[PDB]
């Protein structure tokens, strides 16, 4: 899997200042990297897409540049609002991975997880998906997790022909579904065990909706 | 806008195509050439209502919104006319979603009859990367 290094790992900052945040690749990824923002989970928020393309709505500050195997998110004049977690993901090769986050400390179409926040270890994760504003056979879906240590990790998608995108380290045990007439779609995730622990995220794969992430915790009792 | 061979091979390898899903970047050029003949602008009314736009000529029955074409599913999610542009941003992006899908390249029928089997790295000999 294509390994993506952020740099540096913390960051503080007075507001007015300039700061540049660095992804490096383990292999090169052409313009297929994009930068996330995120505040003590809450849905990730898109800010730049493609290593330098505007995103509509996001603020003038925020930019981005590169190519190859050395990325560079850019604030220009940091506002308080910027405080958070920074996320670099490519999309160049399955699976779709994520950097290892950068914090930063400073000195219509609505989607909705359902599912059990409570698990038994050895037994299947049921999620569901419900989208309001359009069918779901006019995009392709996600499901994507965060875990405890904020590592994030794509899970897959499936696309309008149906066919279906693995992490390969689920091992077969994933299963994305669609049903049409109800406007869901599904993650079943089969023999959990105490790694599972995490949020779960439901998104379209361009990234521009999220629902709100539901907790999940697999635990003996 | 009409491109030359390598000035689109170099845009299109700017634009992050080579090797994007597995596909090399000759796949790319090939295709452009036998969908539009390297115009960016280049339309194409169907029997069933549906244009075909740009470089790659993108069809409106499933990946953009022309509000002309019937029951239209604008996948891409972006109106036909960004994909006319001169600058190949639009088109790129949206060709990038398409072939994410287990179809994969074989979406376009003049990629599969033209470049799918042969020496598509030869639509890029000559250029300097």
């Amino acid at each position: 899997d294509i390994v993506l290094t952020q740099s540096p790992a913390t960051l503080s900052v007075t507001p007015g200042n300039s700061v540049s945040l660095s992804c490096r690749a383990s292999q090169s990824i052409g313009n297929n990297l994009h930068w996330y923002q995120q505040k003590s989970h809450e849905s990730p928020r898109l800010l730049i897409k493609y290593a330098s393309q505007s995103i509509s709505g996001i603020p003038s500050r925020f930019s981005g540049s590169g190519s190859g195997t050395d990325f560079t998110l850019s604030i220009n004049s940091v506002e308080t609002e910027d405080f958070g977690m920074y996320f670099c993901q490519q999309s160049n090769s399955w699976p779709y991975t994520f950097g290892g986050g950068t914090k930063l400390e400073i000195t219509d179409i609505q989607l909705q997880e359902s599912g059990p926040s409570l698990v038994k270890p050895s037994q299947t994760l049921s999620l569901t998906c419900s989208v309001t504003g359009d069918s779901i056979t006019s995009d392709y879906w996600s499901w994507i997790r965060k875990f405890p240590g904020n590592r994030l990790e794509y899970m897959g998608y499936v696309s309008y022909s149906g066919s279906t995108y693995y992490n390969p380290s689920l091992k077969s045990r994933i299963s994305i579904t669609r049903d049409t007439s109800k406007n869901q779609y599904y993650l079943d995730l089969n023999s959990v065990t105490t790694e599972d622990t995490a949020t779960y995220y439901c998104a379209n794969w361009d990234g521009d909706y999220w629902g709100q992430g539901t907790l999940v915790t697999v635990s003996a009792a | 806008k009409v491109f030359g061979r390598c000035e689109l091979a170099a845009a299109m390898k700017r634009h992050g195509l080579d090797n994007y899903r597995g596909y090399s970047l000759g796949n790319w050029v090939c295709a452009a050439k036998f969908e539009s003949n390297f115009n960016t602008q280049a339309t194409n009314r169907n029997t069933d209502g549906s244009t075909d736009y740009g470089i790659l000529q993108i069809n409106s029955r499933w990946w953009c919104n022309d509000g002309r074409t019937p029951g239209s599913r604008n996948l891409c999610n972006i109106p036909c006319s960004a994909l006319l542009s001169s600058d190949i941003t639009a088109s790129v992006n949206c060709a990038k979603k398409i072939v994410s899908d287990g179809n994969g390249m074989n979406a376009w029928v003049a990629w599969r009859n033209r470049c799918k089997g042969t020496d598509v790295q030869a639509w890029i000999r000559g250029c300097r990367l």
